[PDB]
């Protein structure tokens, strides 16, 4: 099974036969890719109680002009813009074959490793991507 | 397997000359018995006994023998066939990117890949001063992983709940998800568009069903946009919506002549907007006006316009005659611009446009290379028996192209020596080989058999005299004298004016100085018909005057052919005064496009419009021709001169009347109007055929049965009709089992002669429809897609050379 990353995996087979020695095969590349997705570039570590902005690019590799609702899902160990009963949704159009940087202001509260989950879906269409990534929060 | 008899009855005919007669005897014909279908075999009694003694041994061997057993004997009987015919089961499109280019060390050119799913290969060959360099090939593999295509039907009747079937395909091994939505238009009433997620299995397909109900009539637009995991692709489809009922096309022609050269004056004409009785509602009556310069100006606009139209687009293909009518209107244009020396019209290089006309005269010469037998004889249908009628018509056509395209010399030479050496009697009269009937002549059978022999030799002399200047050997002129004697010693008295005129024309290519010859031409002038005083119109008729004393309008194909034969025997005798009312009548009964009624009165009646068009010199045809409606304003007009006289035939949209205005000027031009109505019923027409068509459920499958029977005209023989065409229009969503129609034309016991399923029509040609019993066609159908409110379709038979001898029945 493929993992959830939209990257290019490189598989690498290295054999060992007792009379044929070692043979390192050439790299074979698997190219995981979908058309409407969320790239969540995250820092390696962010400081506890210090307010940081986390951008989330939305790529739209579809020749149609789309309409998308992006929701920053609630987290109890955060102090984000999403309340407990109401999430922080925002709707906007994206042009055909373009990106849209969606910035999310988040100040962490508890140390450790917590989830930053973002869900986005196109209006009256099929494509819909959600991304959960962990965030490293350290004290100092 | 191969129980006992199958191995013995096939090995007996393993190396027989009539093994194929046994092969199609064992084919399944459920509704015809063994002798009932053996009677229509005409290949001698040796082929009949090989037929019947392989027919009776399979009906016995289908009673108590297994289904598994007999379909192994269908493969054992395969070796009684001729060897496997060259066929391909694929259609490769016309190859694009076929050009040369001068490349100064780098060149870029852009193009749209065609709408096809196939892996192209682009190769390049570079010829320069150093040598040749075949480049490394590149591929252009247009390949979608998940794609739909819709099965849009060709022709949807207005007012039907059409189910638009389509199928998504998924080449990928992992099954995935998709949704298809449809662009609703203002015309389409479909039962912002929601996406409902269906799912295709891996390496499989999935059906997609929509439903429409069209209201507006025309060419609409529907966009099917499959949005799968790999993007969104719009597939653009055009759904044509068609009215209901038969389509009737009526015509009208006027010759503009402001100076009144060859008759009385003609400076005005109105066009009455007669709305007929049994019309469909809500559909406009469409008209098309066409205004052409010369007498041949309607003919030139067929050949010089690149729309690709024929003269007889209404009449079906499949004959060899229909392949000779693709070289005729190119020829009678080339007989005009070369003999009359009119190469000063074109704004292009006239030596270049001469090559494109000689192109089509060379393409059309190849079209009956395939209907030629091994003994250089011409057979009517593909693989059918030879005919003396077609060879005389193949030598008439090819003997005329010789002055403008160089023929093959020996090709005509063995062909002329087949007519004179095999099928000509001791008294000059020719005879026929097959049972082909080109025309139907009147009178009873002993009176008709003389009359049929007279037409058959008089059609042959035209084939000889047009080809006598190619292969002039001594035998074919030795035959011509008794051929000309038989056309003297028996045609008077003539029992039909049609055979009297073709007897007079066939003798009008040789000795025109006999005391019997002008006895015919005076008797041919005796039974002419005149309009007005002095005669503004002249034409002839199929009937003698003493048996039928009527002079009607809306003449038939026997009227236009007999008129042109009396014309061309009086253009070879060069009588200008007698034929001036004939040219005015003939060039007004011509339809729009160049085409006349049928084939045989178009080859004979464009030569009359070209052997008389080589009498009219440069007339300064420059008018400000204007047309308008009466209670409306004019559409437009234009400076119609000798520079542009091949102008575009205009469309008439408004439902008023029409008046074409020539005031002063000079010239001799023509005005033709086609009206295209759609009707509901046809009972007020003249059905010359008994028709009945049923849809019955067979049990072996919904089958369709359609029978036909010739109503004979009065004072005719009761033998049966000539070459006839059965045209079953299929209802919407219904497709015809083509393997059931192949089994009616491929045997030696063939009922019909050729079939073609063309745009949802089922067109069947046939040598003869009898008058005693019906002639039924039986093929299965299947409901290809679901259609509610199914509008009824039509069923027409008509003779091929007399397309007004018809009858029409509605069915569903
Ligand atoms: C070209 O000769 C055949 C054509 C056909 C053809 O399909 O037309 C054929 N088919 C056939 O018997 N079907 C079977 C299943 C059947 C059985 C009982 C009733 C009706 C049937 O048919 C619908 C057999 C044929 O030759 C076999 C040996 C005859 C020779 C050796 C004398």
């Amino acid at each position: 099974y493929l993992r959830d990353s939209i990257t290019t995996w490189v598989v690498l087979a290295v054999s060992f036969t007792p009379t044929k020695g070692i043979c390192v095969a050439e790299p074979y590349e698997i190219r995981v890719m979908k058309v409407f997705f969320i790239d969540l570039q995250m820092p390696y570590s962010v400081v506890k109680n210090e307010q940081v902005e986390i951008r989330a690019i939305l790529h739209n590799y579809v020749n149609e002009d789309i309409y998308v609702r992006v929701e920053l899902l609630y987290n109890p160990a955060f102090c984000s813009a999403s309340t407990k009963g109401q999430r922080y949704r925002q709707q906007f159009p994206i042009k055909a074959l373009s990106s849209r940087a969606v910035p999310f202001v988040i100040v962490p509260l508890e140390q450790g490793l917590h989830d930053v989950e973002i869900k986005a879906s196109v209006q009256e269409a099929l494509w819909s991507d959600g991304v959960r990534k962990k965030l490293k929060v350290v004290p100092e | 397997t191969l129980q006992k008899k199958i191995e013995e009855i096939a090995a007996k005919y393993k190396h027989s000359v009539v093994k194929k007669c046994c092969y199609d005897g064992a084919c399944v014909n459920n509704d015809e018995t063994c002798e009932q279908r053996a009677a229509r075999i005409s290949l001698g009694p040796r082929c009949i006994k090989a037929f019947t003694e392989c027919c009776v041994v399979a009906s016995q061997l289908r009673a108590n023998i297994s289904h598994k057993d007999m379909q192994l004997g269908r493969l054992h009987m395969k070796t009684l066939l001729p060897v496997s015919k060259p066929e391909i089961r694929s259609y490769f499109p016309e190859s694009w990117l076929w050009e040369v280019h001068l490349v100064p060390r780098r060149k870029q050119l852009q193009f749209a890949l065609p709408d096809s799913l196939t892996t192209w290969e682009i190769q390049g060959v570079g010829i320069s001063n150093t040598g040749i360099c075949v480049a490394d090939t590149v591929k252009a593999k247009v390949f979608k992983d998940v794609f739909l295509e819709m099965n849009i039907p060709y022709s949807v009747v207005r007012g039907e709940q059409i189910q638009l079937k389509g199928t998504v395909y998924n080449y990928r091994t992992s099954g995935m998800q998709f949704c298809v939505k449809m662009s609703a238009v203002e015309g389409i009433c479909t039962s912002s568009s929601k996406c409902v997620r269906q799912k295709v299995e891996g390496s499989s397909s999935h059906l997609v069903t929509f439903t429409v109900l069209p209201l507006e009539i025309g060419l609409h637009n529907i966009n099917f946009s499959l949005e799968t995991w790999f993007g969104k692709e719009i597939l653009v489809k055009t759904l044509r919506v068609v009215p209901e009922g038969v389509k009737r096309e009526s015509y009208s022609g006027v010759t503009l002549d402001p100076r009144g050269i060859y008759g009385t004056i003609s400076r005005r004409k109105e066009f009455p907007y007669r709305i007929p009785l049994d019309l469909v509602p809500k559909t406009e009556i469409k008209r098309i006006l066409s205004v052409k310069g010369l007498l041949v100006g309607e003919i030139l606009s067929a050949v010089l316009s690149q729309e690709g139209i024929n003269i007889l687009t209404h009449l079906p293909k499949g004959s060899a005659e229909a392949e000779l009518m693709s070289v005729v209107p190119v020829f009678y244009v080339f007989h005009y611009l070369e003999t009359g020396n009119h190469w000063n019209i074109f704004h292009s290089d006239p030596l270049i446009e001469k090559q494109k006309l000689k192109k089509k005269l060379k393409e059309g010469m190849l079209s009956i290379m395939s209907y030629r037998n091994a003994d250089y004889s011409y057979s009517v249908w593909k693989g059918g028996s030879a005919s003396t009628w077609l060879t005389a018509f193949a030598l008439r056509v090819l003997g005329q192209v010789n002055k403008y395209v160089e023929q093959n010399q020996n090709s005509i030479c063995n062909s002329l020596l087949w007519l004179v050496e095999n099928y000509q009697l001791d008294n000059g009269s020719f005879k026929e080989n097959s049972q082909y009937q080109p025309i139907k002549l009147q009178g009873t059978l002993p009176v008709e058999a003389r009359e049929n022999s007279l037409y058959l030799t008089a059609f042959t002399v035209i084939g000889i005299r047009k080809a006598f200047d190619i292969c002039p050997l001594v035998k074919i002129d030795t035959a011509l004298i008794k051929a000309d004697n038989f056309l003297l010693e028996n045609t008077l008295p003539a029992q039909s004016t049609f055979t009297l005129a073709i007897s007079a024309y066939a003798l009008s290519l040789g000795d025109k100085t006999h005391p019997q010859f002008r006895s015919i031409v005076s008797a041919l002038k005796r039974e002419a018909l005149v309009k007005g005083n002095p005669p503004i119109y002249r034409f002839w008729k199929d009937n003698l005057q003493h048996k039928d004393s009527s002079v009607p309008n809306t003449g038939t194909a026997r009227m236009v052919e007999t008129t042109a034969y009396a014309l061309l025997t009086s253009l070879n005798l060069k009588d200008i005064n007698y034929v001036n009312p004939v040219i005015k009548w003939l060039s007004e009964e011509q339809r729009y496009g160049g085409g006349f009624y049928s084939t045989q009165d178009t080859i004979n009646a464009i030569e009359g419009l070209t052997e008389y068009s080589l009498l009219v010199k440069q007339l300064r045809l420059s008018m400000d021709i204007d047309v308008s409606y009466k209670h409306k304003g004019a559409l437009h007009n234009y400076k119609m001169t000798d520079k542009n006289f091949l102008g575009r035939p205009v469309e008439v949209l408004l439902n008023d009347d029409l008046i074409v205005s020539t005031g002063f000027g000079s010239g001799l031009a023509t005005v033709h109007v086609t009206t295209v109505v759609h009707k509901t019923s046809t009972s007020e027409e003249v059905c010359s055929f008994y028709l009945k068509i049923d849809t019955q459920d067979i049990e072996a499958y919904k089958r369709i049965v359609a029978c036909a029977s010739y109503k004979p005209s009065r004072e005719e023989s009761s033998s049966g009709s000539s070459h006839a065409v059965m045209d079953i229009s299929l209802p919407t969503g219904i497709s015809a089992n083509e393997e059931d129609l192949k089994a009616l034309v491929e045997g030696v016991d063939q009922l019909f002669t050729d079939y073609q399923i063309k745009d949802g029509h089922v067109i069947l040609q046939l040598n003869s429809i009898p008058s005693s019993d019906f002639l039924c066609v039986r093929f299965r159908i299947f409901e290809l897609f679901e259609v509610g409110f199914l509008s009824p379709a039509t069923f027409t038979v008509y003779e091929y050379h007399r397309p007004d001898k018809q009858c029409t029945m509605f069915y569903s």
